[PDB]
RNA sequence: CCUGAAAAUGGAUGGCGCUCAAGCGUGUUACCUAUACUCUACCGUCAGGGUUGAUAUGAUGCCCUGACGAGUAGGCAGGCG
RNA sequence: AUAUGUAAGAAGUCCUUGUUACUUAAUUGAACGUGGACAUUUGAAUGAAGAGCUUUUAGUGGGCCAUUUUUGGUAAGCAG
RNA sequence: AUACUGCCAGCUGGGACUGAGGACUGCGACGUAAGUCAAGGAUGCUGGCAUAAUGGUUAUAUGCCGCCCGUCUUGAAACACGGACCAAGGAGUCUAACGUCUAUGCGAGUGUUUGGGUGUAAAACCCAUACGCGUAAUGAAAGUGAACGUAGGUUGGGGCCUCGCAAGAGGUGCACAAUCGACCGAUCCUGAUGUCUUCGGAUGGAUUUGAGUAAGAGCAUAGCUGUUGGGACCCGAAAGAU
């Protein structure tokens, strides 16, 4: 859509919209990034507060995987049920026929509680967890247990 | 000459006739122009520049969102109309017998709603049943929820998410967000 | 090579432009920079009419 | 569609009132006043014509 | 070079008075400030802590916080295309109450009044404020007020 | 039901009664301005019998029109001029005399020629360059049925009856003037009687106060 | 230059980027060819998995 | 009004010319003419509306309208090649 | 003198009250309120060819000239 | 009596410009009756020609106007610069990564196209465990990690519900804005039962702080505009290197 630029509609105006005082040069601030403390220092504080300086201690060999830990939280804990399986565990809330969740196949490595879990008792699979996710597991009457 | 007090020749600054060059789009605009030139109930005015409305100012509505608005004293056997797309929620269990008329149902949603016992209904079949909006509820959408809405308004002492590709240390947490380094903000 | 050094020509046509209407009025103004200890008292206060008009008319 | 003016067209100078007609029967265009002599004080053209 | 200092040129701004200097009279002390008053900004010259700024002396502004010896004053300063609101930290020696408030409370009690006589009798009691309105007739004599006439008088040097 | 001729007759019977209406209306009217001026000249008459001097009720109202043209104004005069609606030169506007009006017309005095006017020169404007402002519209009068659907809450149901609020100043005087779009008037058909138009009317030019020759100059301009 | 609120973006093609330039106009061709050589692969080892 | 009052190509109350002026001060009045004002036609822009009718009309289709229109740098939109 | 701050209301005006860890010698105050009395004039004038802005981006960042107030300079079609 | 002012919904003329609209509609006027009319826009009658007569184009003449364009500039006809002429060519492009907006698809998900299958041999068309972004933040980091409540209270809120014959009352109030809170992280504190007696850190807080929670809104594709790196709108150095 060459056609659709203002590049067409600026055929005949002499500035093609630059300018005739302040023409389109090459580069009248700099390139790129230049002078960021000198004659760009008000952009910078202005957009960009924090630009300037380090702050964190360094990590030599940062492998992500080491961190790798997606979180889930207890609103989102029943939608690794099957969606067959989940009225059938939802109405048939006993203990002692509980669905195991295993959040690590899930692809999560904590469970956080968001909260508002019904009273389904459930057994939950995870790596880590949290104080108040397991409270509310512990209150729906399930159980959180720590895999690896 | 005149001294004119206002600018002129200056546009209406709203919406009429959408962007979109849907056809059923179109006539639902052109239903429900008809219905707002000749009922003189608001909610077919106010359902017209919804239809005009762009994305954005469209967001999704969550059945979680219309079952709270369906928590509403009053309003558990009223219609829920949504200008937009009804999104599923799985954050909730159960869902009601209402009546949806919304533009567009998510699979997950009208299945939900089928599931629970109402219907799903579209803006034409919600004018045909209701021409006046009769006992009706219009949900919108969150819509200053959007990433990018949180930039709007950046500078400093806004805290105002900052417009930024790599998030982490050393990137933007330095000399201006910091007392350790010269100031903050 | 002198140039013009201040002037304030053309800047009051420019505020006047869409200019100086006046600041936005809120009923409940911030409470931000007014007395601690006043705002201590005024979050007790406040939890306890709520609870008040709470109990009177749940 | 055209603006017809009053003060002209006594058509439509009678549209717009109907009393217009009764002035004219009336004439109170040119309507005479009683004659009634009250004769000033002498003070009032004294200043007046004072000096 | 140039001089823009906090008290720059309030040489005569924050000069006390004539035969006004020294110690300050008890009621500005004694006067109460609550949220909400509006109270007018004049600096003493005499007292130098919590002094105002001379742009905000002789503004008047609403209070929105107190504290042991000052009180909170919310201004509206117009910054270019807009004004800003500024929360200024004032002591009661530069702060005083400000009259046209008063003034309208006591209208707004006498319109209250004057609504309780009509729902009294329904005498068209007419709330509204007028303007100076243009003189009716009248009619002047001329008993021991007869015209004196005037004429230019001629030049004199007087001199 | 064909409602073919029944409810043209029945309209036509509310016409009638509201040209009854009209008619008394305007006859008492007429009775009112002729008393005025009566008892103003026999009061003026029976103070002079008396020895004394009937001092006349200063002008309640004035009539206003723009001299000069739209370009170097100064800020303070351009927005009175604006709020007193006269945004073009040979625009008018009837004004209620007040001090507040009064130190309005005096900021914009060089830029108007105003005075005193007549009930003639009133019902002249009104029935010739008489427009009203309707849903932001200028629509001419020509008919008392807009003008009594546009300002029937205040009672005024015909010109005659604004006419009559625009002259003796009423309760409404302020929505009858504001219906009144300002008025587009000619040039001076006769000229302006001065070489120069932007002196005082004292001075021998055409701004300010000409108190009652306001009358011929806008008799002439419209 | 700096500008208006952007984010800083770090386009790394300060180097003569253009003369290393691979543009894989050949996927559908080199798809081919390896059905191709996979096919060919079979019939020589006919038999084999 | 005159003296005071001298600068260089020839020379400018704009020129011709004007002397109870066609000069100066003043005072009515008539008259002349801007793309200004008033009123009409038409163009476009903006806006506020009307319009569901058995065929002969792809509903910003048809229509009622009121106001407005200078423009460099610049923006945007409808189009022409 | 000119210019200039504020106010001219419904977020408003008046009552055994209700809350509090603040305040008071003290249910005295302070703040925020529930319950009550205010209509065809809701508390000057004029206007309001709609009001509140949200995002984003162009060009510009040599200016110059009036009547006025004014600085330097003898002054300048000077400089400010 | 005349002046001179003012008014007449007072009378009588002489000229000029315009005639928009086009199937009944309205408001009025005429002895108050069927009808007429100057009343929401010109009709009636008559003549000449039917042609270059009107008109278009074109050249000239006449009256009045009219400085040479482009450019930089406060200011250009300029005694400022470029331009003798004509033809053809000739200057905001494409890409990587993005901001706002808009359209579209699906939507707590989204993106098939690195690959694989197939094919009417670069097209179709079909196929995910993965990966990217999103769904969690915060802290330098160890780490910890989002309901005291109808996901809170207050003010304002479109729309909807209940309404008497035209007021306006009540109820519910999504979006969104102002405010007071609650929750998560960071900081500073007080630290309970217990105890690898130095650990774990419950509980209660604090004019502190975060790009957070508080019934998800994003992902992908395309388009204008804007940004940065690239020859970077086109032409242009004095130089520097091998």
């Amino acid at each position: 859509p060459s056609r659709f630029t203002k590049t067409r509609k600026h055929r005949g105006h002499v500035s093609a919209g630059k300018g005739r005082i302040g023409k389109h040069r090459k580069h009248p601030g700099g390139r790129g990034m230049a002078g960021g403390q000198h004659h760009h220092r008000i952009n910078m504080d202005k957009y960009h507060p924090g630009y300037f300086g380090k702050v964190g201690m360094r990590y030599f060999h940062k492998q992500q995987a080491h961190f790798w830990k997606p979180v889930l939280n207890l609103d989102k804990l029943w939608t690794l049920i099957p969606e067959d399986k989940r009225d059938q565990y939802l109405k048939s809330a006993s203990k002692e026929t509980a669905p195991v969740i295993d959040t690590l196949a899930a692809g999560y490595g904590k469970i956080l509680g968001k909260g508002r879990i019904p009273n389904v008792p459930v057994i939950v699979k995870a790596r880590f967890v949290s104080k108040l996710a397991e409270e509310k597991i512990r209150a729906a009457g399930g159980v959180v247990e720590l895999i690896a | 000459g005149i001294d004119h007090t206002s600018k002129q020749h200056k546009r209406s600054g709203h919406r009429t006739a959408p962007k979109s060059d849907n056809v059923y789009l179109k006539l639902l605009v052109k239903l429900y122009t008809f219905l707002a030139r000749r009922t003189d109930a608001p909610f077919n005015k106010v359902v017209l520049k919804a239809l005009f409305l762009s994305k954005i100012n469209r967001p999704p509505v969550s059945v979680s969102r219309i079952a709270r608005a369906l928590k509403q004293e009053g309003a558990a056997n009223k219609t829920v109309v949504v200008v937009g797309t009804v999104t599923d929620d799985a954050r909730i269990f159960e869902f009601p017998k209402t009546t949806v008329a919304a533009l567009r149902f998510t699979a997950g949603a009208r299945a939900k709603i089928v599931k629970a016992g109402g219907e799903c209904i579209t803006l034409d079949q919600l004018a045909v049943r209701a021409p006046k909006g009769q006992n009706t509820l219009i949900l919108r959408g969150p819509r200053n929820s959007r990433e990018a809405v949180r930039h709007f308004g950046m500078g400093p002492h806004k805290g105002k998410a900052p417009r930024i590709l790599s998030t982490g240390r050393k990137f933007e947490r330095a000399r201006g967000r910091r007392r350790s380094k010269g100031f903050k903000v | 090579a002198k140039s013009k050094n201040h002037t304030a020509h053309n800047q009051t046509r420019k505020a006047h432009r869409n200019g100086i209407k006046k600041p936005k009025t809120y009923k409940y103004p911030s409470l931000k920079g007014v007395d601690p200890k006043f705002r201590r008292n005024h979050k007790h206060a406040l939890h306890g009419t709520a609870k008040a008009l709470a109990a009177a008319k749940k | 569609v055209l603006k017809k003016n009053p003060l002209k067209n006594k058509q439509v100078l009678l549209r717009l009132n109907p009393y217009a007609k009764v002035f004219a029967a009336e004439k109170l265009g040119s309507k005479k006043a009683e004659k009634t002599g009250t004769k000033p004080a002498a003070v009032f053209t004294e200043t007046l014509k004072h000096d | 070079g140039k001089s823009h200092g906090y008290r720059s040129r309030t040489r005569y701004m924050f000069q006390r008075d004539f035969r006004k200097h020294g110690a300050v009279h008890l009621s500005t002390y004694l006067k109460v400030y609550k949220v909400g008053d509006i109270v007018d900004i004049k600096a003493n010259g005499s007292i130098q802590k919590g002094m105002p700024h001379k742009f905000y002396q002789g503004k008047t502004g609403v209070v929105y916080n107190v504290t042991k010896s000052s009180v909170g004053v919310i201004i509206n300063k117009m910054v270019g295309n807009r004004y800003l609101e500024k929360r200024l930290n004032l002591r009661v020696e530069h702060i005083k109450h400000s009259k046209c408030r008063q003034e309208f409370l006591e209208r707004v009690k006498a319109n209250a009044a004057k609504r309780a006589e009509a729902k009294a009798q329904g005498v068209a009691v007419q709330l509204k404020r007028q303007p100076a309105q243009p003189r009716e007739s009248r009619i002047v004599s001329t008993e021991g007020n007869v015209p004196q006439t005037l004429a230019p008088v001629p030049y004199e040097t007087f001199i | 039901a064909e409602q073919v001729a029944a409810e043209r007759a029945a309209r036509k019977a509310a016409n009638k009664e509201k040209r009854a209406i009209i008619l008394e209306r305007n006859a008492a009217y007429q009775k009112e301005y002729e008393t005025a001026e009566r008892n103003i000249i026999q009061a003026k008459r029976d103070a002079k019998a008396a020895g004394s001097y009937y001092v006349e009720a200063q002008h309640k109202l004035v009539f206003v029109v723009r001299i000069k043209g739209i370009n170097k104004i100064p800020p303070k005069p351009r927005k009175v001029l604006q709020l007193l609606r006269l945004t073009r030169i040979n625009s008018g506007t009837f004004v209620k005399v007040t001090k507040a009006t009064l130190e309005l017309l005096k900021l914009i005095e060089p830029y108007v020629a105003y005075g005193y006017p007549s009930y003639s020169t009133i019902r002249q404007l009104v029935y010739k360059r008489g427009f009203g402002k309707i849903n932001k519209q200028r629509v001419p009068l020509s008919d008392n049925a807009i003008i009594e659907a546009n300002l029937g809450k205040y009672g005024i149901l015909s010109i005659d009856d604004l006419i009559h609020e625009i002259i003796t100043v009423g309760p409404h005087f302020k929505q009858a003037n504001n219906f009144l779009w300002p008025f587009k008037l000619s040039n001076p058909s006769g000229g302006w009687g001065v070489p120069r138009k932007f002196k005082h009317f004292i001075q021998g030019g055409s701004f300010g106060n000409r108190e009652e020759f306001i009358n011929k100059l806008v008799k002439s301009m419209n | 230059a700096i500008s208006k609120n952007l984010p800083i973006l770090k386009n790394h093609f300060r180097k003569h980027w253009q003369e290393r330039v691979k543009v894989h106009f050949d996927q559908a061709g080199k798809k081919v060819s390896r059905r191709n050589a996979r096919a060919t692969r079979a019939a020589k080892i006919a038999p084999r998995p």
